[PDB]
């Protein structure tokens, strides 16, 4: 598949008061590998991530596109968007190519710039939204992680055990996946700090 | 996917489904397909689930546009008419198959609208994977002039049968009835399905993974 | 027109604009801590008209109220954009749209509007209120497009008198809805035969949004008070 | 189906008509807690037609300055400015009448701060008018005097001397 | 002035005189009268030649604008023209697009329309023609319509535009039309024109005289010249006796 | 350069072109005056033919705009039908985007916005007639309303337009004083008797047109003579 | 239908220029100076009046981006477009080049762009001027004046104001060359609002201002508080207090 040309994986799980977001780093062309040093994930907020897999280039243009329309949005409000506001603006531009559409699924995941409350959702090849309580997902390893969701979630995390739960998730779903790993980011969104661990990883 | 529409005496009831799927996988256990349209009319979307979103906005938006340009309650056949326009004029490209409810001054109004823009008025309607079975339950169990609590056990068993017959269709139930005088949106009617209980303890202890290197950044 | 710079650096156009539109029916508006308060007066020409026919307020949403000073038809077209470019803007992102947005969207107009040539600049001045995240707004918007913040102000007839008396009233603390009793009395400080059922039109907004009056409260409150 | 708050048309106007106080007081508690049910401006003009009903009538006042007093409490738990301020003129118009000599006086330190935020001339000018009358019926030249011209300060604006002009003559 | 230069633009009393000129320009030109007979439509105008080196029939105010329907101009002749090219493709998209003869009421809407957008702007001049239509049908009967630059279209039992116009109108009432039939009318119609062609004012003229009715099958035609050639004949006997 | 030519405000904003446009509605001397009665609608409108020669029947200005709603002109003839088919175009459009009978209201809005956006710009005619629609609305009665070429618009209980305007509104206002339940026969013989006492002529049944619309028939129609000189003969001797 | 408002004078300058030139001469007043270590802009808001709300965090200072800033004096209106123009532009630079644009290629766009507005079309001309204050890796702390004519350049402190001229002799003969001082840059502008503005005794409540500085590779742009304003305010006219001593000697 095309979405299986370069690969990708990204996380993103819900905690009591935090976020947790992870991705592999792995870049290559099918079995050829580019980079082990590659960026899905992205900060476009003071407690607000995007993450996103999928074609390395839509990932790359929908980055810039949507950081073009981010900016222009919060220097006309005046304000920092809601994560809410922000899968408006996702879906929308998402939606603008319905014809032509850009191949990638992004995961949003953050606090809410006044409240704290934690908001995960992702979004599919054509922007539909899925806002989830628990869980988020993007990319090849899919079901892998799936069973990583439905075998290592409970609700109310520490930030901690929500890093070391999706660590263990991740791992455990990239090892299964040929083109998938090459190390993992981890971003831990509280409401005080930010955290971003790179965990060792297969390199093979 | 199963989603259906019964007109009964006093107005309409809509049931849909939650469950939400992408190629074989379920994605979303709880999805809300049943739409508002206006304080007097509902949809309830099937098929591509963004398609149906954007489609329900979009027309759903035209309706309070026009209710405020005419300072009245919108009306149903209204709705169904630039539905089949929009459909239309787009070939059926968009897979959007929609069941419409409401109540207006003519009185209650339900139709059954197809992707390429085909329009059906029916005193009861099924839409999706699951529509089939419904068709079957109402063909069995509808009588016109049906009480409102008997057509509300009517149409959440038929979706419960859709539920239980299509593999498409499962998880949590929605109904929304809409009178003349009110209007209820009862997102969780039942829940047929619970997740089983865990027995073996999978926690992730502190510590388990190791890492390579750190940032922290502190947040005003 | 293509209207251009004077010798003296001032637009003669909208200076006329802005004198056509002090000539227009005379309307208050006021923020208090519970909402914002519009009001103005029709004076009906004769009985034959009918008052409930055509209002002065419009609901762009369910919280937004925008009444006026000048010009009918220009006013009406003007809340079809309006209610439109809202509605825009709530389909892009799917939550209502705040008061000071649309306030810089209908400005840009107005700025469109008398910079483009063949086409005579709007003789309209408009008032907006609404409730965005609890904190109440009201602006007012003239026709060159300059909008301003107010808690409290008159546009019309006899608007400066009606100014000076909010500034003796007016404290900004009245966190009741006693304002509209003061609206109530700005608007009799310029009526001219009395304060009746239909002359009056009262629109409140409140943290349960933008409703306008039903004329029976607008009787009452005509009535004992004032 | 809000039907009986508009139901002071038989047994209120006839309070009126037959000529009695207590009665007047009893309906005034009898809608009293019933009164946090209706709108706003219903309730104010409820309550302004109730007081005024009986605040001319009868002089039995063992019963109407606490049942002006509750009505002031009323509207602070409403929180309504000029109900307030025709509430102290009505009781300041019972105590002229009652004669109780001195809280007269304490009430324009209670008034004059506030008709002094606003121009407002017709509440401060019957507020100054009976402050004067009742200092006047102490029996004292000077100060009464200084009240009566602080009053003629406010000989402009109005339309007529309906209640005004003329008692200021 | 700077209030009569410009279709756009209005005179403090509400009139327009672009349009007050252009009924000036057409009431300059010469005659022509529509007459409704029992069956059909009978049109005559008279033409002033300006010198014999003309072939003859040249520039004809008669047009055949459809088979069934027949037109008459007075004014300018070249907005005449456009007018009735105008007609004939306007027939033809009807016909086209219904597929049966276009009543006549619902085609001078349609030129009244056209000729009216005319007046709306200022970069445009009103038109400097008034003319005619005349049809008959069996499914409708006889019809005769007028209809100025300013687009006001009216029906007729017998109609007159030119310099004689009074006169002309004047001796159109003074005759029962509406029974007599149509070899009368032709009669008439030729009367009147000798009457009112005023001899002394202009020069020689030439006359031309068109038909529709059962009498012509519906279809709108040009007189037979035996039909021709006698109006003359009866007008000397006509003619007055000093 | 000055405005007194060109839609520009003025000194005091007066946009002299639209009264202009009003004088050139009363140049042409006819009037038309519309009531509402308690269940029905009624246009009463004079006419004039110079001669027997024009067919009268081709002389209309009430228009069957759509099958329950009338309308009726006042202005120069041309500008008037060419609105008429404006309005038309729009009703059937309205009609065939939404499927239902059009409100009255909603039509003399989009003419009226039509209108405004004639006078907004420079470079086009700001139109010369005056409207009256006249019409039957679910659950909401008959309807009478009317426009003028500057895009105003009211709800009237009745009204009138014409070159006789004011004395035509100050007869209508001291009747509706003692409206007290107008009836169908009694609205048409106040009608008549209004413009009778208007234009001071007793006109013969064959002068007028009256458009009735009623609850009781909400397809619009048009009264015949017959029982045009009956009402005359009904309102002769009062 | 008579409006050519496109030709050149018969001696050879623009009426439309020069109507514009004098109609900012009566706008509002706003001024910036340079500084080694940042820059500040102090101006005086119009219209200052007891019934605004005051609700949108200094209206007269308009932020283009997270690194350079605006002001704008003349027609609110045609200001508000402008802006928005400019934060178009600028973004679309952000969005082809993943770098701030530096200060000055987005003013060159906007003279270029004005300068097609006064070149044809027949429309006119948009009777505003902006200050430009910003930060880039070339050369550090820029600063720029757009009039609406077009042209532009590189003052280190000037101003716009209804007493532009003023102003710009008062810091000609009154500015250090090269000392950044930010403490000494504020309180010139502080008298220079004392001596220009007809109105007295400096209310904190007439007046703003803002400041942008590098700190950490962000460039931090700042609005000075209330109470900072004031407390600068007091703190300047205690300062002359002393000046008036020699009196006598």
């Amino acid at each position: 598949s095309i979405m299986s040309y370069n690969g990708g994986a990204v996380m993103a799980m819900k905690g009591k008061n935090c976020v947790a977001i992870a991705a592999d780093r792995r870049f290559g062309i099918q079995a050829q590998m580019v980079t082990t040093d590659f960026q899905k994930i992205f900060p476009m907020g003071d407690r607000l991530y995007i993450g996103l897999a999928g074609l390395a280039t839509d990932v790359q243009t929908v980055a810039q596109r949507l950081k073009f329309r981010l900016n222009l949005y919060e220097l006309k409000e005046g304000r920092q968007i809601k994560p809410y506001t922000l899968m408006s603006m996702v879906a929308n531009l998402l939606y603008e190519k319905r014809f032509g559409p850009y191949y990638t699924e992004p995961v949003i995941a953050g606090l809410d710039p006044k409240t704290f409350k934690p908001f995960i959702c992702s979004l599919d090849l054509i922007g539909c939204p899925m806002v989830t309580d628990d869980f988020v997902v993007s990319g090849t390893c899919a079901e892998q992680m799936y069973g990583m969701c439905e075998s290592l979630w409970e609700p109310n995390m520490d930030p901690d055990h929500l890093f070391e739960t999706i660590s263990q998730a991740m791992l455990n779903a990239v090892d299964r996946d040929a083109v998938s790993g090459m190390g993992v980011i981890v971003h831990i969104i509280e409401k005080d700090k930010i955290t971003t661990r790179t965990l060792k990883a297969r390199m093979d | 996917t199963t989603i259906a529409g019964v007109v009964y005496k006093d107005g309409i009831v809509l049931g849909a489904d939650t469950r939400a799927t992408e190629g074989m996988v379920v994605a979303d256990k709880n999805c809300s397909k049943i739409h508002f349209i206006s304080p007097n009319i509902y949809c309830c979307g099937a098929g591509t689930a963004a398609d149906t979103d954007m489609t329900t906005q979009l027309i759903s938006s035209n309706l309070e546009l026009h209710s405020l340009s005419t300072g009245r309650l919108p009306r149903v056949v209204t709705a169904n008419r630039m539905l089949k326009q929009m459909l239309f004029r787009y070939q059926g490209y968009i897979g959007a198959a929609l069941v419409l409810g409401g109540v207006d001054v003519t009185g209650p109004h339900l139709y059954s609208i197809y992707p390429h823009g085909s329009t059906d008025k029916l005193p009861y309607v099924t839409m999706g994977s699951g529509s089939l079975a419904a068709m079957a339950v109402f063909e069995d169990k509808f009588r016109p002039d049906m009480e409102e609590e008997e057509a509300k056990n009517l149409v959440s068993e038929a979706i419960a049968a859709g539920i239980f017959n299509d593999l498409g269709s499962g998880s949590n139930i929605d109904l929304c009835v809409i009178s003349k005088n009110k209007l209820d949106f009862l997102r969780p009617y039942t829940v047929p399905n619970k997740k089983g209980t865990r027995l073996g303890r999978y926690r992730c202890e502190k510590g388990t993974t190791a890492v390579l290197t750190e940032k922290i950044t502190p947040l005003e | 027109s293509l209207t251009t710079f004077s010798p003296s650096g001032k637009l003669v156009q909208i200076e006329y604009a802005l004198a056509a539109v002090a000539g227009g029916a005379p309307s208050v508006g006021i923020k208090a801590a519970n909402g914002v308060v519009l009001a103005t007066e029709k004076k009906q020409k004769s009985i034959l008209y009918d008052e409930r026919s055509v209002h002065k307020v419009e609901p762009i949403t369910k919280h937004i109220g925008l009444v006026y000073s000048g010009m009918g038809p220009d006013y009406r077209v003007l809340v079809h954009r309006a209610r439109k470019l809202a509605q825009q803007y709530y389909l892009v992102y799917q939550e209502p749209i705040p008061t000071a947005q649309l306030v810089q969207r209908v400005a840009s107009v107005m700025q469109e509007y008398t910079q483009s040539g063949g086409v005579r600049p709007f003789g309209v001045s408009l008032l907006i209120c609404g409730w965005n995240e609890g904190r109440p707004y009201l602006f007012q918007s003239d026709p060159s497009g300059a909008y301003f913040a107010w808690k409290a102000t008159a546009m019309g007839k006899n608007y400066v008198n009606g100014k000076t008396f909010l500034e003796k009233r007016y404290n900004e603390d009245l966190e009741l809805e006693d304002a509209i009793h003061t609206a109530i009395l700005t608007l009799k400080e310029s009526f001219e035969g009395q304060m009746t059922e239909d002359n009056i039109e009262v629109g409140i907004c409140n943290e349960a949004g933008f409703r306008r009056l039903t004329p029976t409260e607008v009787k009452d409150y005509l009535a004992a008070i004032a | 189906v809000q039907v009986k708050e508009q139901s002071i048309l038989e047994l209120g106007s006839l309070l009126a008509k037959t000529g009695q106080a207590a009665e007047l007081g009893g309906l005034l508690k009898y809608v009293r807690p019933f009164l946090n049910s209706i709108s706003k401006a219903k309730a104010a003009r409820l309550v302004r037609s109730l007081l005024d009903l009986f605040l001319d009538m009868e002089a039995a006042t063992g019963q109407e300055v606490e049942l002006c007093l509750e009505c002031i409490e009323w509207a602070k738990s409403e929180k309504r400015t000029f109900l307030r301020q025709a509430l102290e003129a009505r009781l300041v118009s019972l105590y002229f009448d009652t004669k109780r000599y001195q809280e007269a006086l304490h009430l324009g330190s209670q008034l004059l701060r506030e008709l002094k935020k606003m121009d407002d001339k017709a509440l401060l000018v019957e507020v100054q008018l009976l402050e004067s009358k009742t200092y006047h019926a102490l029996s004292n030249l000077p100060k009464a005097r200084a009240a009566l011209t602080s009053a003629r300060t406010t000989a402009n604006a109005i339309y007529c001397p309906p209640k005004l002009q003329a008692t200021l003559d | 002035t700077g209030y009569d230069l410009s279709a756009s633009t209005f005179s403090p009393d509400g009139r327009v005189f672009q349009v007050e000129y252009a009924m000036k320009a057409v009431e300059n030109s010469s005659t022509a009268i529509g007459i409704r007979c029992k069956d059909g439509v009978v049109f005559g105008v008279e033409k002033l030649v300006l010198s014999k080196l003309y072939e003859e029939g040249s520039n004809k105010r008669l047009f055949n604008v459809d088979r069934h329907v027949g037109m008459a101009v007075a004014g300018l002749l070249a907005d005449a023209r456009s007018l009735a090219d105008i007609a004939r493709e306007e027939a033809s998209n009807f016909r086209s697009n219904f597929g049966y003869n276009i009543p006549l009421k619902h085609l001078a809407d349609r030129v009244a329309m056209y000729v009216h957008a005319y007046t709306l702007y200022s970069a445009v001049r009103p038109f400097g023609c008034s003319f005619m239509l005349g049809s008959y049908s069996v499914n409708d009967g006889a019809q005769l319509y007028m209809i100025d630059p300013s687009g006001v279209s009216y029906g007729y039992w017998g109609c007159a535009i030119g310099k004689a116009r009074q006169a002309a109108k004047t001796e159109i009432e003074k005759l029962q039309m509406k029974e007599m039939t149509c070899r009368d009318i032709v009669k008439e119609v030729a009367k009147i024109i000798y009457i009112v062609h005023d001899e002394v004012k202009d020069k020689a003229f030439e006359l031309e005289l068109s038909w529709v009715g059962e009498l012509t099958n519906g279809r709108h035609e040009i007189v037979p010249k035996d039909i021709r050639e006698e109006a003359e004949k009866y007008a000397k006997e006509s003619l007055k006796e000093e | 350069g000055f405005d007194r030519h060109i839609t520009i405000f003025s000194p005091e904003g007066r946009l002299y072109q639209v009264e202009y446009a009003f004088k050139a509605i009363n140049q042409g001397g006819l009037t038309s005056v519309a009531v509402r009665g308690k269940d029905c609608a009624v246009i009463v409108t004079q006419k004039k033919v110079p001669d027997k020669l024009l067919d009268s029947s081709t002389v209309t200005h009430l228009f069957k705009i759509t099958e329950n709603i009338g309308c009726v002109m006042t202005g120069m003839t041309a500008d008037s039908r060419s609105q008429v088919q404006r309005a038309r175009y729009e009703a059937a459009n309205w009609k065939y985007k939404y499927g239902y009978e059009i409100p009255v209201d909603m039509l003399c809005k989009r003419i009226a916005d039509i209108s405004q956006v004639y006078t907004q710009n420079a470079e086009m005619r700001p139109l010369g007639c005056c409207m009256i629609l006249i019409g039957i609305d679910e659950e909401q009665g008959p309807q009478v309303y009317k426009c003028d070429p500057a895009g105003y618009y009211c709800g009237f209980k009745a009204t009138a337009a014409g070159v006789k305007q004011t004395e035509s509104t100050s007869f209508l206002e001291k009747k509706v004083k003692k409206k007290f339940d107008w009836t169908f026969e009694q609205t048409v013989e106040t009608a008549i008797t209004c413009l009778s006492t208007v234009l001071s002529i007793d006109f013969k049944p064959s002068e007028i047109e009256v458009g009735v619309v009623t609850v009781e028939n909400p397809k619009f129609r048009i009264l015949t003579e017959a029982e045009i000189d009956a009402h005359l003969v009904a309102l002769a001797e009062r | 239908y008579d409006s050519r408002t496109t030709i050149f004078s018969p001696e050879g300058r623009l009426y439309q220029v020069e109507y514009a030139m004098e109609a900012i001469g009566h706008a509002g007043t706003c001024l910036g100076i340079l500084a080694n270590d940042g820059v500040l802009l102090a101006a005086e808001r119009r219209n200052i009046h007891k019934l605004l709300d005051e609700v949108f965090f200094s209206e007269k200072i308009y932020k283009l981006n997270e690194d350079m800033a605006c002001s704008v004096a003349g027609i609110t209106s045609d200001a508000n477009v402008l802006t928005n123009e400019l934060r178009l532009i600028a973004q679309r630079y952000l969005l082809q080049y993943q770098e701030p644009i530096p200060c000055e290629q987005l003013v060159t766009a906007l003279c270029d762009i004005k300068q097609a507005y006064t070149q044809f079309g027949g429309k006119r001309p948009f009777g505003v001027s902006l200050l430009y204050i910003g930060w880039d890796k070339h050369y550090g702390f820029q600063l720029y004046q757009s009039d609406p004519s077009g042209n532009y350049g590189g003052w280190k402190a000037t101003c716009i104001g209804n007493n532009s001229a003023a102003a710009v002799s008062m810091l000609k003969q009154d500015y250090k060359e090269g000392e950044m001082t930010l403490k000494s840059a504020l309180a010139l502008a502080i008298k220079v609002l004392n001596k220009t503005m007809d109105v007295s005794k400096l209310s904190a409540e007439k007046v703003e201002i803002a400041t942008l500085t590098r700190e950490n590779g962000k460039t931090v742009i700042r609005v000075l508080k209330q109470k900072e304003v004031e407390q600068l305010i007091k703190k300047h006219e205690e300062e002359e207090a002393k000046a008036e001593r020699e009196k006598k000697e």
